[PDB]
């Protein structure tokens, strides 16, 4: 048994500071290689994370189930923990396809966590075989605000899971809201997946999605075409530099999707 | 057929029904002067009109409309002013 | 159908056709009023609506902004 792990599970920051001062180690791990820092992050217990880091907890330890403290913080949703770990050099890019921080945060709709992972150099387009891109999982789970954050950041609107594009996952889902969104960022409506099928063919007979994929089977407006082209010139999370252009404010906001 | 005239003097003759892709022109409608759109933009704008009309439902795959970055901003301003 | 730009001086005609040069010379007649290529006197691929074939030069685009560079 372990008082340090036990205190960290429940967010007992007083018990933790007590244990530390009596001489208990902070880098103690179980047989599964779980440290008290892992458990603190899992619970989103920011005070306990601070205390453990101050006393030299390791931020990149990997459990037997391939979880890192950063991964757990992404499960908890505590943006403060995620941020704090990123500051202390938590590795953004894991080794396991079973515990990808950016995907877990995306499937759970933890936008702010996603945002930070990208900011710290994470690959926004990381394509894991059996999951897809973070864009793809956010779509599958109908996480509207992750999708909009990912697209705005410069995520490739067409990379999903295998040959199945995000527009496909969205069609199965029947999300009219997410469909419009993907199309604003240039999703290909004419793409075929592993079954040869196109997105329109996966949407219920009774939906306006069918009319949406087909009424907009024509070409986008020239303004839409110019926007896609201009945004294509900026790197991930650089689109804000559109501010520095000599252009009417109305158009900067259009390019920024605001 | 209508005459669209750019800012540096070029005259563009296009089919009227094509030029009607611009709501802005549709309003003003046999000779339209454009004191702010330069020839290297207005030419692309006419090409877009042709592209738009031709592919406005041909049950085929619509191909990409090529846009060099160096003209994108002026072209966006034109597309905005022309509502297309 | 084949989509072409007919250019001569500071004027440009935007039209489309197929068959032969003969009637094409008269197409101009019924537009700019006159009697009926590269340095000389046309396919689905060489003249697309969005990329017309040319049959006085246009203005030169301004420099690319710095934020928009690689």
């Amino acid at each position: 048994w372990s008082p340090m792990h036990e205190a960290a599970i429940h967010g007992h920051q007083l018990s933790l500071r007590n244990l530390i001062s009596q001489g208990w180690a902070v880098n103690i791990i179980t047989a599964d290689h779980v440290s008290p820092l892992h458990e603190a992050c899992l619970g989103g217990h920011l005070s306990c994370v601070k205390i453990l880091l101050k006393h030299g907890a390791q931020v990149n330890g990997v459990t037997a189930d391939w979880h890192t403290p950063l991964f757990n913080a992404c499960v908890s949703g505590s943006w403060d923990c995620v941020n704090l770990l990123l500051q202390h050099g938590a590795s953004v890019q894991p080794e396991s396809d079973l515990a990808s921080p950016i995907h877990e945060a995306a499937r759970r709709g933890h936008v702010e966590c996603v945002n930070s992972l990208i900011a710290y150099g994470g690959n926004i387009d990381h394509k894991i075989s059996h999951l897809g891109t973070p864009l793809y999982l956010a779509c599958e789970n109908q996480q509207r605000a992750c999708v909009k954050k990912l697209l705005e950041s410069g995520a490739d609107v067409n990379q999903g899971k295998g040959q199945d594009s995000p527009l496909h996952a969205v069609a199965r889902t029947a999300s009219e809201e997410l469909a419009c969104l993907l199309m604003d960022f240039g999703a290909d409506t004419q793409a075929k997946n592993a079954e040869g099928k196109r997105p329109v063919e996966l949407v219920p007979p009774e939906s306006p999605l069918a009319q949406l994929f087909l009424e907009r089977e024509g070409p986008p407006s020239l303004m839409q075409l110019c926007r896609l082209r201009i945004r294509k010139c900026f790197g991930i999370q650089q689109h804000h530099k559109i501010t520095k252009l000599v252009l009417p404010e109305d158009l900067k906001q259009f390019l920024l999707h605001l | 057929y209508v005459k669209l005239i750019s800012s540096d003097g070029h005259e563009f003759i296009v089919k009227r029904e094509h030029a009607l892709t611009s709501g802005t022109i549709k309003a003003m409608l046999n000779e339209v002067n454009f004191r702010e759109i330069p020839s290297h933009v207005l030419s692309k704008v006419c090409m877009y009109f042709t592209y738009k009309v031709r592919y406005t439902n041909s049950s085929t795959e619509i191909p990409e409309f090529p846009i060099a970055p160096e003209i994108a901003l002026e072209l966006l301003m034109a597309a905005n002013f022309l509502d297309c | 159908d084949v989509f072409l730009m007919i250019r001569r001086h500071k004027t440009t005609i935007f039209t489309d056709a197929k068959s032969t040069v003969f009637e094409l010379k008269r197409i101009v007649e019924g537009i700019l009023k006159r009697p009926p290529k590269d340095d000389q006197l046309f396919t689905s691929q060489t003249a697309r609506p969005q990329a017309p074939a040319t049959v006085e030069p246009f203005s030169s685009p301004p420099e690319l902004p710095d934020v928009m560079k690689p």
